RNA sequence: UAGCGGCGAGCGAACGGGGAGCAGCCCAGAGCCUGAAUCAGUGUGUGUGUUAGUGGAAGCGUCUGGAAAGGCGCGCGAUACAGGGUGACAGCCCCGUACACAAAAAUGCACAUGCUGUGAGCUCGAUGAGUAGGGCGGGACACGUGGUAUCCUGUCUGAAUAUGGGGGGACCAUCCUCCAAGGCUAAAUACUCCUGACUGACCGAUAGUGAACCAGUACCGUGAGGGAAAGGCGAAAAGAACCCCGGCGAGGGGAGUGAAAAAGAACCUGAAACCGUGUACGUACAAGCAGUGGGAGCACGCUUAGGCGUGUGACUGCGUACCUUUUGUAUAAUGGGUCAGCGACUUAUAUUCUGUAGCAAGGUUAACCGAAUAGGGGAGCCGAAGGGAAACCGAGUCUUAACU
RNA sequence: GCUUGACUGCGAGCGUGACGGCGCGAGCAGGUGCGAAAGCAGGUCAUAGUGAUCCGGUGGUUCUGAAUGGAAGGGCCAUC
């Protein structure tokens, strides 16, 4: 399988397994959901009837008052009482089998190629750490919402991309499944494609 | 936490190849003189747990 | 392929039961617990093996046997494991290095399970009659 | 993810109270009472879709009987006569003709009497 | 798991393996020798942080509007599009932010070199006694006295001390291994009254702290102690000059402000129960879960002028609420005065089954490392073989002297 | 009258039980009694005469034996 470079107009050979496989929606869905679950902080709590501030005194005697029987001022039935099943901090992260993670990335990358959302270049860089330069470069390439994957992340390109919310600049080791789907186009350097090829195999 | 085995059940049942349980027969501990040799002979080999009882045994032995 | 065009496989995500949310649900009111008794109660239900007070099965049957400490340090090797070692000599140490047996295993037996299709020297392991024939038929040898 | 119930609870209560318009006292004002009133109104309406068919047939028969007896024959003989004459006009139509076209009703009675004779 | 266990309920290791972190020393003493090692207290330069700060880019026109940050048009900054504010939603109006800088004085830290005390090196010698061990009682060990090792000791005793002694789960022999009865020692580990910054598929005034508010207050209690309710005018007070009724009232009507005053301070929105005024229709010869099916009349709309719509509902068929609990409830059994708000199958971990996805005779990693949701890490776990109490044998095995 | 089949190992198949269990059983191996032999005999005309498990005792034992040899303790078989 071959992908033509836009600037150079050569032919970078790639594996059919990585860049030409069928889209496994069910697999991709699981990995994308797991990724979003991994982002959750899970920091919260409420107070059970044990944790609400107050006395353990029985509010009124069991029998004879003509009132419903009461035991705790902290009862979840009562205003100001405990939460029946009060939350605690939770870890929402899921296991993703290594092979399912890698399988999902190969499905995603293959689908980006089929949809013409993967753009391979020989090189992508800026002269100075200047946002205006990168903004002009993306205008020249007819790019707007773009994930740029480099083999080695340039400091000038990092700093130039930082204030453009539509643009993100990654190393090949820092690819994630959600980002490949989320951005409209994915620009990869030739060197990045080889590292991703080697990573997924 | 981990389920705890009912340790008394683990001393009385062993899991077989197809997932049944073997046990030792009752009635061969004592008061043996009055029992016929035939009856005792048939109580010597291990037996399989019956269908009605498998649910009870499985509950007791989650790591069988 | 967008974040709002991904769906789970059909059948992969069944909705959980929610008890006590009205007539239409089919689990309203009693929440599938029926009427009264110990099993209807919060925290209600009898322990594992309890039979209502009748001497339970795991107490009316006798204990038997003892546990062998030697069995815990004895392993079985399949013929399919013999090729997995490095360098064509099968002994305890090479089996341990290949992650075939645990490090505390002191005794091992090769059994007729799977196939051996290469000459292997087996040294210091017991071998079954059938495994011996299979190893020797593949040009192997067995050393006590 | 705390959920407040007010907006949905209000809509549900208002839906019931709208169906209880015209009912007396708490039955058009008070949710607990209105809900019972609306369920019972539904139960009766179900029952009375069946009863309506019974009540109308009863009315048609009573009127056919009156009109037949003005023409010198009982309902029971009249119906027998029409069946023997192979007339398949149903009771709703017979009762309508009995009121609105007396002459046509007399012709049906004469047909019935001829089939019986 | 091994075990412990009225062998019940339950309790529950270690060996060994993978990791984090890593560090070793001194006295029980004389000698030779100088005070070499290094830890404390007190200095003082050198950085490096802390306690105030400084600079910090770039926008106009027009439309709607009370007001523009919104729409439309055409520009500009961006190592700054974190965030907050501004009369509606602002990269460019303001405060910031990225980035670059700053300390008279005090101070944490890290090295540096003084002074004070501390003494290393080496050879020769020494090697913790009412102790170990025992008897009795108890306790601790996963181990409940058990066949019970080991540890602690209240009580009574009581060694050998390196040609010696402890341990290896009753005990003995053999072998192996260690040296008690003196002491010190960083790191990996535990926690947050408190300080700063940042974050949240956490709450949003009956929630969230008891407490968004002058709350541990009011209030209750002799006292310990218990313990509330209660947030929102508007962009701006521009918080209503003045006039009128009234008691030089309360309250109101004007006027005026404002985009708005049914935003007027009893102030955003302003539900429901509950209480009124007005209009249409019904209702004073009529018996009951109050509706439902049928249905005239009246009123008001529409208008093929046939009818339709809306409200009401004379008269008439049928018709004993709901929940709960029960063999069975109109039941004269239970519960609810009504409304609004809140109020009950959850969460964690283990285990089994079903569905679904991955990989497949394999599958999968844990801690941890890693800036890494990646990648590393296969220690382990499950599976591919069973039979037997077990030794053991093994596609068989057990049973039995041996199987038809 | 003569005897020890009131045998040991097993058991096709079946009955009866929620289960634990209980019952009936030709036939096979070993060894036996009676009878001349065919054959019969695994107690008694049959149906009551009974007590799970734990804990422990006694005898036996090609099992186990916490460094190793033993032993203790445990297992298995018989029995209380
Ligand atoms: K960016
Ligand atoms: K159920
Ligand atoms: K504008
Ligand atoms: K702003
Ligand atoms: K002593
Ligand atoms: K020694
Ligand atoms: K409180
Ligand atoms: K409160
Ligand atoms: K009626
Ligand atoms: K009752
Ligand atoms: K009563
Ligand atoms: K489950
Ligand atoms: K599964
Ligand atoms: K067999
Ligand atoms: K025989
Ligand atoms: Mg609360
Ligand atoms: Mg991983
Ligand atoms: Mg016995
Ligand atoms: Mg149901
Ligand atoms: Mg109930
Ligand atoms: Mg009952
Ligand atoms: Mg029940
Ligand atoms: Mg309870
Ligand atoms: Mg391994
Ligand atoms: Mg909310
Ligand atoms: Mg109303
Ligand atoms: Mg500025
Ligand atoms: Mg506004
Ligand atoms: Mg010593
Ligand atoms: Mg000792
Ligand atoms: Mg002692
Ligand atoms: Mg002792
Ligand atoms: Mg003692
Ligand atoms: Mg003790
Ligand atoms: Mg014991
Ligand atoms: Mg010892
Ligand atoms: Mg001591
Ligand atoms: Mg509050
Ligand atoms: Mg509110
Ligand atoms: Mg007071
Ligand atoms: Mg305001
Ligand atoms: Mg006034
Ligand atoms: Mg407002
Ligand atoms: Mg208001
Ligand atoms: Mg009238
Ligand atoms: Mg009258
Ligand atoms: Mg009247
Ligand atoms: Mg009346
Ligand atoms: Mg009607
Ligand atoms: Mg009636
Ligand atoms: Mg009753
Ligand atoms: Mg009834
Ligand atoms: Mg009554
Ligand atoms: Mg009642
Ligand atoms: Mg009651
Ligand atoms: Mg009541
Ligand atoms: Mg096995
Ligand atoms: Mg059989
Ligand atoms: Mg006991
Ligand atoms: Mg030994
Ligand atoms: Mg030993
Ligand atoms: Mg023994």
């Amino acid at each position: 399988m071959e992908l033509v470079l836009k600037d150079a107009q050569s032919a970078l050979t790639v594996s059919e397994t990585t860049f030409g496989r069928d889209f496994n929606e069910a697999l991709v869905h699981q990995v994308v959901v797991a990724y979003a679950a991994g982002a959750r902080q899970g920091t919260r709590a409420q107070k059970t009837r044990a944790e609400v501030t107050g006395s353990g005194k029985k509010p009124w005697r069991q029998k004879g008052t003509g009132r419903a029987r009461s035991g705790s001022i902290k009862s979840p039935i009562w205003r100001s009482g405990g939460v029946t099943f009060a939350a605690r901090p939770q870890d929402h992260s899921q296991k993703v089998n290594k092979k399912m993670y890698r399988g999902a990335l190969k499905s995603i990358l293959s689908e980006l190629v089929r949809q013409d959302r993967l753009i391979v270049v020989e090189k992508f860089s800026v002269e100075a750490p200047k946002t205006k330069l990168l903004a002009q470069k993306l205008k020249d390439m007819a790019l707007e919402d773009v994930l740029i994957i480099t083999g080695e992340l340039d400091e000038n390109l990092f700093l130039a991309a930082r204030n453009l919310h539509k643009v993100d600049v990654r190393d090949a080791t820092g690819i994630d499944p959600v980002s490949l789907i989320a951005f409209d186009k994915v620009v990869m350097t030739a060197d990045a494609v080889k590292q991703v090829e080697e990573m997924l195999a | 936490p981990k389920i705890k085995t009912v340790r008394g059940a683990a001393k009385r049942f062993k899991k077989t190849g197809k997932g049944g349980f073997k046990h030792k027969h009752a009635n061969l501990r004592h008061i043996l003189t009055k029992k016929a040799t035939k009856r005792k002979r048939h109580l010597r080999p291990k037996a399989m747990v019956s269908k009605g009882d498998l649910g009870l045994v499985i509950a007791c032995l989650p790591y069988a | 392929m967008r974040l709002n065009t991904l769906s789970p496989a059909e059948g992969s995500k069944k909705a959980g039961k929610r008890l006590g949310r009205g007539i239409g649900s089919g689990l309203g009111k009693t929440g599938g617990r029926g009427h009264k008794g110990q099993k209807s109660r919060s925290g209600g239900g009898v322990r594992r093996g309890f039979e209502g007070g009748q001497m339970p099965l795991y107490r009316r049957l006798p204990k038997f046997g003892f546990t062998s400490r030697k069995a815990a340090i004895t392993a079985e090797i399949r013929l399919s494991d013999l090729a997995k070692v490095e360098g064509g000599v099968v002994d305890l140490n090479t089996l341990k290095a290949a992650n075939i047996i645990g490090i505390q295993i002191e005794f091992a037996k090769v059994i007729l399970a799977g196939e051996v299709t290469t000459p292997v020297t087996v040294r210091g392991l017991r071998v079954t009659k059938g495994a011996r024939a299979a190893i020797e038929a593949a040009g192997g040898k067995i050393e006590e | 993810a705390r959920v407040k119930r007010g907006v949905i609870a209000r809509a549900r209560h208002k839906k019931i109270l709208k169906q209880a318009k015209g009912y007396y006292g708490a039955r058009s004002r008070v949710y607990r009472v209105a809900f019972q009133a609306v369920i019972k109104a539904g139960q009766y309406a179900y029952r009375d879709r069946r009863q309506r068919k019974r009540q109308f047939r009863q009315l048609w028969i009573a009127r056919i009987n009156a009109a037949a007896r003005q023409n010198g024959i009982s309902y029971s003989k009249f119906i027998n006569g029409l069946k023997k004459a192979s007339v398949e006009i149903d009771r709703k139509i017979l009762a309508d003709i009995a009121v609105f076209d007396k002459v046509a009703f007399t012709a049906l009675v004469e047909k019935a009497k001829a089939a019986l004779a």
